[PDB]
């Protein structure tokens, strides 16, 4: 009986440019011939979606229905209801969602942290630190780029959005790349790179190497007989 | 290097107003409060919602696009001897001021 | 009816430096006088559920029953249950809890990371990030101690333990601790303490400054020969 | 027969992380089915002595008794009793241990001093000393960190505490630890762990290595 | 850097409790007064039972959670040359001197 609406999400959006929104239609007694389709704000209908869900394991049912719309028309703050049928209810659910709007945008600043030297003791691994504070909404998607190229979402962790101490309503993340030892100390560079509604450019990034904190090193070498 | 020396008498339940050039659009505009004591700045309230501890509630800003002039405005003034303070703007601070005021609170 | 039940957990074993275990009753009827109490594994009798609090007002029920069991016990392996019995329920019901044994150890080494030149460039607020790695157990309680006596909970947040990216089982955490850029210019410890079961000592301390990433300028090697 | 109870100790308690108050008996003529109990304030039943002790060389008998608690109630004032019967005495014997409550408590700071110069020229062994200092009262129980692994008790040395000099209730304590100095010179870290009720974690540390003293700053090292 | 001044008068017993700043935040506290030969500053009453040895039994100290501040009282003055006193916390001196004050012993 239930509709649950899964938004799409901006990493979906940002790592797949072909966003969708999901009609996660949850709860329902089990029955064959069920349609589920999307309207915008002017009611008509949308592509029929694929990849058509099975009976959840509760015995009950559970299905998904994904439109492909233009970006715009989900950004212009039109309302998007899932219209589902089925033979246990009276009545067609009219499941309505949107965008959350109403929010102080704040552009996420990076800052990136590179391993202390206590840590480049054992020389087994280091761990650079994309840490994301000043944030809002709270959603940011984080990549790792190195030589301009990405690198697998399993060499690197990113955390949630946890709230900020001092400031209600604006987030903090982190993201943690674990390289070996060599790799950092011959100076080969990594970027850091930031998607977020609130930047100027949607895009923004960081770079770091061996060489960014190191100053110049007078060594002297006084000599008189 | 600009030195518009704007001052005031400033007691207790006296508001001072400071009017900064706002730089146009958005870059972080704060006003920021020479530490004597470093020898250098140190912020009282920017763009984003720090305001400073002692001057917590007692500080407020106005942005006047209209007239283009950021207005901030102090409620209760005090003991605070008014050293210098600089209207900024951008991310880092000692290289974003200009309006290098000084005003005495007493008289 | 729920019947959930709130082992005592490695913080609360140690902040308190005593082991209390509850048994929360949620969604019964609003009814008073229920019965929820405590007992061991033996069946004696534990000391009473006192401060029970009121019926959650969306026509829910909220009580919990707790123990004050001290430390000798969690760490044999002796299962506990907590007697629920009601007038919807007139069956005593037992709620089994035991701390999970056959976990590995490992030693949650401890980082200190300073705040960017970036953060002190706009003289705002620096955050202080102390990194924990490399534990096996999932709980570990880190808090933060200024010239050596404690600070409160709001001024740094701890996120929540996540697993390793690379690491089979062990686990990382974060914590962020917010002062005032003023302060660090003048200089404190800012002591991240850690508390953990693989520990030698179960506390580890860690301590920065704003002296401590400061390196040598003057290799002055002045030789007379 | 005479009673002789050996309450906790904090650094026993803490070593170990259990808690075990005891009492033994001496003059107790040898003889065998020695009874020793426990009891508590509401004297509840109690853990069974184990492992009792044998007769004394001079012809008398030897009983201990032990329980494990929990350890705030050594905190509460509960004054745990041991009762001790036998066969050889006109009255049952008792004895009653509580915590010594009244006493101050002081925040052990805990200072690290390094190797003396003179020390270093030898070139066999240095010495570095842990000064726990100005605490109340008196029950500290250090231990050497060497790189996060323990080291074994017979590379240091503590000492009991013995009161101030100028401050009427502080007490103090020394600890020494021997290295060799063909390691002390690579400067690898030591750490001196103090255990203390007065700490806000009951836990301290401090650290040292070759290269403190330093100024980090230049390093001036004239040649030949 | 915030400096009060209390300057006395009593040539005999008439003391003077200096007020200072109370961080309520269960650090040492003391009261430093400065070393004019050596030029650094030099503890004389501190949170710890020290007293100065010239000044044993003659300074006492009263911490008032109440009123959030720190009396120091000295009962009776040597009429000797009274530098600057300066109220602190924390583990090290001269980090920690908040406030720094100095007074006349005669008129
Ligand atoms: C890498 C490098 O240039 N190191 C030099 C070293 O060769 C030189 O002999 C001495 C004095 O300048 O110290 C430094
Ligand atoms: C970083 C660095 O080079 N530090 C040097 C060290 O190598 C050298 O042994 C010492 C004098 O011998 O002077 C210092
Ligand atoms: C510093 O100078 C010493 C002088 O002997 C030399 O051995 C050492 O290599 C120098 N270090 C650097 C980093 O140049």
């Amino acid at each position: 009986i239930r509709v649950f609406a899964i938004p799409p999400s901006f990493a979906s959006i940002f790592l797949t440019k072909s966003t969708k929104l999901t009609c996660l239609v949850t709860d329902l007694t089990t029955y064959d011939s069920v349609t589920i389709s999307w309207t915008r704000q002017n009611g008509e209908a949308v592509k029929t979606h694929t990849n058509i869900s099975e009976s959840h394991p509760n015995a009950t049912f559970s299905a998904v229905g994904e439109a492909s719309i233009c970006e715009d028309d989900w950004n212009s703050g039109e309302r998007f209801t899932c219209t589902v049928t089925h033979t246990d209810l009276p009545s067609p659910l009219k499941q309505t969602i949107s965008r959350p709007k109403g929010v102080a945008l704040h552009r996420p600043d990076v800052y990136l942290l590179p391993p202390a030297r206590e840590q480049l003791n054992l020389r087994e691994s280091a761990t650079i630190t994309c840490l994301v504070t000043g944030f809002s909404p709270a959603d940011v998607f984080v990549q790792w780029m190195q030589r301009g190229q990405p690198l697998s979402p399993e060499k690197y962790v990113t955390s949630a959005p946890m709230p900020e101490p001092q400031a209600p309503g604006r987030y903090f993340a982190h993201s943690i790349l674990t390289v070996s030892e060599e790799e950092w100390n011959t100076g080969e560079t990594y970027t850091c790179v930031v998607a977020h509604e609130a930047l100027p450019n949607r895009v923004t990034e960081r770079t770091v190497d061996k060489s960014t904190g190191k100053p110049t090193l007078y060594n002297v070498s006084l000599v008189m007989s | 290097r600009i030195l518009p020396e704007v001052k005031v008498e400033g007691e207790l339940g006296g508001s001072v107003t400071i009017k900064c050039p706002l730089p146009e659009m958005h870059v972080r505009i704060y006003l920021c409060r020479e530490m004597a004591g470093s020898g250098t700045c140190g912020t009282v309230v920017s763009t984003t919602n720090f305001i400073k501890a002692e001057y917590k509630g007692r500080v407020t800003l106005k942005q006047y696009p209209r007239k283009n002039l950021f207005l901030v405005e102090v409620t209760q003034l005090t003991e605070s001897d008014s050293g210098v303070y600089a209207c900024g703007a951008g991310m880092n601070t000692d290289r974003g001021k200009t309006q290098k005021v000084t005003l005495n609170v007493h008289s």
